[PDB]
């Protein structure tokens, strides 16, 4: 703000409250831990570790002279609950949440993409730390043999802008992403490798273990059953994912 | 918080009959007096002044 | 390449000796291409110029180029100066084809790029550092010497480079009187410095789970095994009719 | 160029159309210079006549 008729500086700062991706912080803050999702139990330890412990006491990494991991790369089945365990781990933190769908991204307005991921990384940093999940790596992640003209060199431009924000030059700003995709074959070597991505996480189908889990919580929203017998129901789903 | 407002403006170009054309950021173009401060010396054509 | 100019110019002086203008490194990804850009920053201290290959190239036309010039005439103000360009692989198309705009707007703000570093204008003293991670989606004026002199290639660090790596990370963490570093930098040969840093976080991992400062031999040959089992599978299969 | 005060035309101008680096950038100086004809040198013949 400039006081006028010599128009020079006298109050830092009114800037700037920027809607176009301050309005996809938050979202009412998750309602979801990992106490309101399993199936994906051995999966979600992992996760803690990666992320939520450097919060819990720092110290513990710095003791051991180790540079703490950069989050976790999510591949497997579609549906399985990616979403709920970015959801899970960001309210137990008591961290900053920035949810993109990372689809969403890649106008076809040239760079407009990159420009826009430019903006929510450098959100991170401002507001750091804060949990950044980017869903979606399957129409933002490019393919270095041509296919389509005009769209390997568009959607490649804001692949590498993203990179760049989160370790190219720039710090992470403890992001932490926590982003999920479902095939490690549309991926490209400069972003599968670690140090962007430091711990690579296959999540599977759920075990037979796993089917009862996800089971037991949502017959728990309805009237439950009357002849109860959880064994039966396990065989049935095997062969599809937490969704279904 | 009463710093002078000086205009920025790019030089449009050098008048032989000694004097500068200059472009203020407001818009509008003018012709500016000479200095000693700077002169037309150091400027040429584009010269943040 | 930028050190000798600056710190030692009666050499160029002296015997004759044409300066460099520029260095190009091409490689894989996350072998250290930006640590040495950064570390070349600091320790010659002169005008560092960090950009960006996938911040040119903006929804207007003609914006992406606009912003080129610019930097290129504050190079020439900032001189000695290095450039360091970061990606090039989305912002150069080494085929060409018209009526696009992946492949004929990107190829307007590559033709400002080529034509200030060295050309018509100069320059400045830059030395203008490009890092990309493949060649083969790069225009060849870049890939050709005259400006990027000095063709740089980076492979996948040696057998020997890469227990270099391992002790770096090691110098920051602690260690244990049965490790060798030598046995792990063979399993991940082929790796670059990258995966070398979540061997080391990983082994770590282990290391506090346990409850104990230093990393051992075991807990890294565990990383190597935890870290590359979730990438990739192992089961299946055995016949039926292929045993 | 009018007077600022009030409006008049006091200032013909020799007249531009905005040379900054167009026209007004003139260098073909040294390294390259006449005295440097490196090539290629029949191609450089056509150019002279
Ligand atoms: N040789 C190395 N030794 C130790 N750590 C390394 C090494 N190379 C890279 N890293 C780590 O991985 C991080 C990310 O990689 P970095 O940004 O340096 O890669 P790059 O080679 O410039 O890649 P790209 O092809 O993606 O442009 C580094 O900042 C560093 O912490
Ligand atoms: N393990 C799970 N527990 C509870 N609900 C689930 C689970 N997995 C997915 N769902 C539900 O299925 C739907 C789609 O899955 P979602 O979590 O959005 O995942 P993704 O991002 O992996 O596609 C949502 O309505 C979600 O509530
Ligand atoms: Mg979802
Ligand atoms: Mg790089």
């Amino acid at each position: 703000a400039l006081n006028q008729q010599t128009l020079a500086i006298v109050n830092v700062l009114p800037t700037s409250k920027d809607p176009m991706v301050y309005g996809f912080e938050v979202e009412e803050k998750p309602e979801v831990s990992y106490e309101d999702i399993g199936g994906l139990d051995v999966q979600i330890e992992e996760i803690r570790e990666a992320v939520e412990l450097p919060l819990l006491k720092p110290e513990l990494f710095a003791e051991v002279g180790i540079e703490p991991p950069k989050g976790v790369l999510l591949y497997g089945p579609p549906g399985t609950g990616k979403t709920l365990l970015a959801k899970a781990v960001a309210n137990q933190t008591r961290a900053t949440f920035i949810r993109v769908v990372g689809s969403e991204f890649v106008q076809k307005y040239i760079g407009e993409g990159a420009r826009l991921v430019r903006e929510v990384f450098q959100l991170a940093k401002e507001k750091a730390p804060s949990i950044i999940f980017i869903d979606e790596l399957d129409a933002i992640a490019a393919r270095r043999t041509n296919s389509d003209t005009s769209g390997d060199r568009e959607v490649q431009r804001t692949m590498m802008q993203l990179l760049a924000e989160l370790d190219g030059f720039d710090p992470r700003g403890d992001v932490k992403v926590i982003g999920a995709t479902n095939r490690i074959d549309i991926l490209d070597p400069a972003i599968l490798r670690p140090g962007r991505f430091d711990r690579i996480i296959e999540v599977p189908l759920p075990t037979f273990e796993g089917r009862i889990q996800i089971f037991k919580i949502h017959t728990r929203k309805m009237k439950l059953a009357e002849d109860v017998d959880f064994k039966e129901l396990a065989r049935i789903t095997e062969g599809a994912s937490g969704a279904d | 918080l009463r710093s002078p407002p000086l205009l920025v403006g790019v030089v449009s170009d050098i008048l032989e009959d000694g004097r500068v054309v200059v472009k203020s950021s407001t818009g509008p173009k003018f012709v500016v007096n000479t200095s000693q401060y700077i002169n037309e010396e150091e400027l040429k054509p584009g010269a943040r002044v | 390449a930028v050190e000798l100019p600056l710190l030692k110019p009666e050499l160029f002086a002296e015997v004759g000796i044409e300066p460099p203008k520029g260095v190009l490194l091409y490689g894989p990804p996350g072998t250290g291409k930006t640590l040495l850009a950064k570390a070349v920053a600091n320790q010659t201290r002169a005008t560092f110029i960090r950009v960006v290959g996938s911040e040119f190239v903006q929804k207007y036309i003609g914006e992406g180029a606009r912003l080129v010039r610019e930097v290129f005439q504050l190079a020439k103000e900032k001189a000695p100066s290095i450039i360091f360009i970061d990606e090039l692989d989305a912002i150069a198309a080494r085929r060409t084809n018209s009526d696009t705009s992946g492949d004929r707007e990107v190829q307007r703000t590559m033709m400002q790029l080529l034509a200030e570093l060295d050309g018509f204008d100069p320059r400045g003293d830059v030395k203008v550092i490009g890092a990309t991670n493949r060649i083969d989606i790069l225009d060849p004026a870049i890939l050709r010497p005259g400006r990027f002199d000095r063709i740089i290639e980076v492979p996948l660090p040696t057998f020997e480079g890469r227990i270099q790596i391992f002790k770096i990370h090691t110098r920051k963490m602690k260690l244990a009187e049965d490790v060798d570093f030598k046995e792990l930098a063979r399993i991940t040969e082929g790796a670059s410095g990258a995966d070398i840093k979540a061997i080391c976080t990983e082994a770590g991992m282990f290391a506090i789970r346990e409850e104990r400062a230093k990393v051992t031999m075991l807990d890294f040959t565990k990383a190597i095994e935890k870290v590359l089992k979730k990438t990739t599978p192992i089961p299946d299969l055995k016949g039926v009719m292929f045993v």
